[PDB]
């Protein structure tokens, strides 16, 4: 499903035959790829190679995280 | 004498692929667009294809389910 | 951007043929500037198109309005070109199957100097003015049959 925002685009679909291959698809990009591959390359701290999508939380995200890094850095900045 | 190995295969065509893609990274033979992966770009064994003009996404699904 | 649109179709022939009579209407155009749009009929009647098959997403559905758009100004064109030729017979049947007001209106002004009176008769009456058409009618057609019918108004 192209998620090109809230546009009406028809879905495509592919047909697998090869089980042996082990596939998935990043559902904030919609891109093809190896799933331990993509598996290994999540773990750099920005998710999805691509789109840096990360699971297990809705599209907006607990955006008070800023708020806390900013706190943060008043801090390193009054540490001396 | 190039290895087979390292070779892109078509599977729409079943055939390899040797020479050079032409634009759209798709086969010499049948015309098929590779569908690679985005990390290592190897091509998937997934072939795309369109359902017909009397059915829908809504209806694929609809019958994806059913059966 | 040369305007050799001559050769831009001569290589269109082979490069790209979709893009064929898109540059070929546009050629029209600056002929429309300078009265030599003698020639500008044969792009109009190479301008058709088969129309876009495919699933009924909205893909093949957007497109169809913009094509249809591009039809219905290439034969507004050639309405209009073919006036000076001497088809008015054939241009009458675009003409009277369109709606366009301002398109009619233009059209109608010219067919008096080629002594066609009476696709002008017909096109004035509908040109969306009663007043001047009748104006037309006393002063040179001369015609009291059609003005009978416009005398209450
Ligand atoms: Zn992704
Ligand atoms: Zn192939």
């Amino acid at each position: 499903r192209p998620r090109y925002g809230t546009l009406p685009v028809p879905n495509r679909y592919y047909r697998l035959m090869r089980s042996d291959v082990s596939v998935c698809l990043c559902n904030g990009c919609q891109h093809f790829f190896i799933a331990e591959d993509y598996e290994a390359e999540c773990m750099r701290g920005s998710g999805c190679p691509l789109c840096r999508y990360r699971p297990g939380k809705q599209v907006s995200r607990s955006m008070k995280q800023i708020l806390f890094d900013m706190e943060t850095a008043a801090a390193a900045s009054k540490t001396s | 004498k190039d290895r087979d190995e390292l070779l892109d295969r078509c599977f729409r065509c079943n055939q390899l692929i040797a020479q050079l893609p032409m634009a759209g990274d798709r086969c010499p033979n049948c015309f098929h667009p590779c569908v690679r992966s985005f990390v290592n770009f190897e091509c998937l064994p997934l072939v795309e294809f369109v359902l017909a003009d009397e059915l829908t996404d809504e209806e694929a699904e609809r019958i994806i389910v059913s059966g | 951007d040369m305007m050799q649109w001559e050769r831009a179709l001569t290589l269109a022939e082979q490069l790209a043929p979709e893009e064929v009579p898109i540059i070929s209407r546009d050629y029209a155009q600056h002929l429309e500037y300078r009265g030599v749009y003698a020639k500008a009929l044969e792009m109009y009647q190479k301008g058709l198109r088969q129309l876009p098959t495919g699933h009924a997403s909205t893909e093949l559905s957007v497109t169809v309005q913009e094509v249809e758009r591009h039809n219905e100004q290439c034969r507004q064109g050639a309405a209009r070109s073919q006036i000076r030729i001497g088809n008015i017979a054939d241009a009458m049947k675009t003409v009277k199957e369109s709606s366009e007001v301002s398109f009619v209106k233009e059209c109608a002004k010219l067919c008096e100097e080629n002594q066609k009176h009476e696709e002008a008769a017909q096109l004035y009456e509908k040109a969306g003015d009663i007043e001047r058409a009748a104006t037309i009618y006393i002063e040179r057609c001369k015609n009291l049959k059609a003005a009978e019918r416009l005398l209450p108004f």
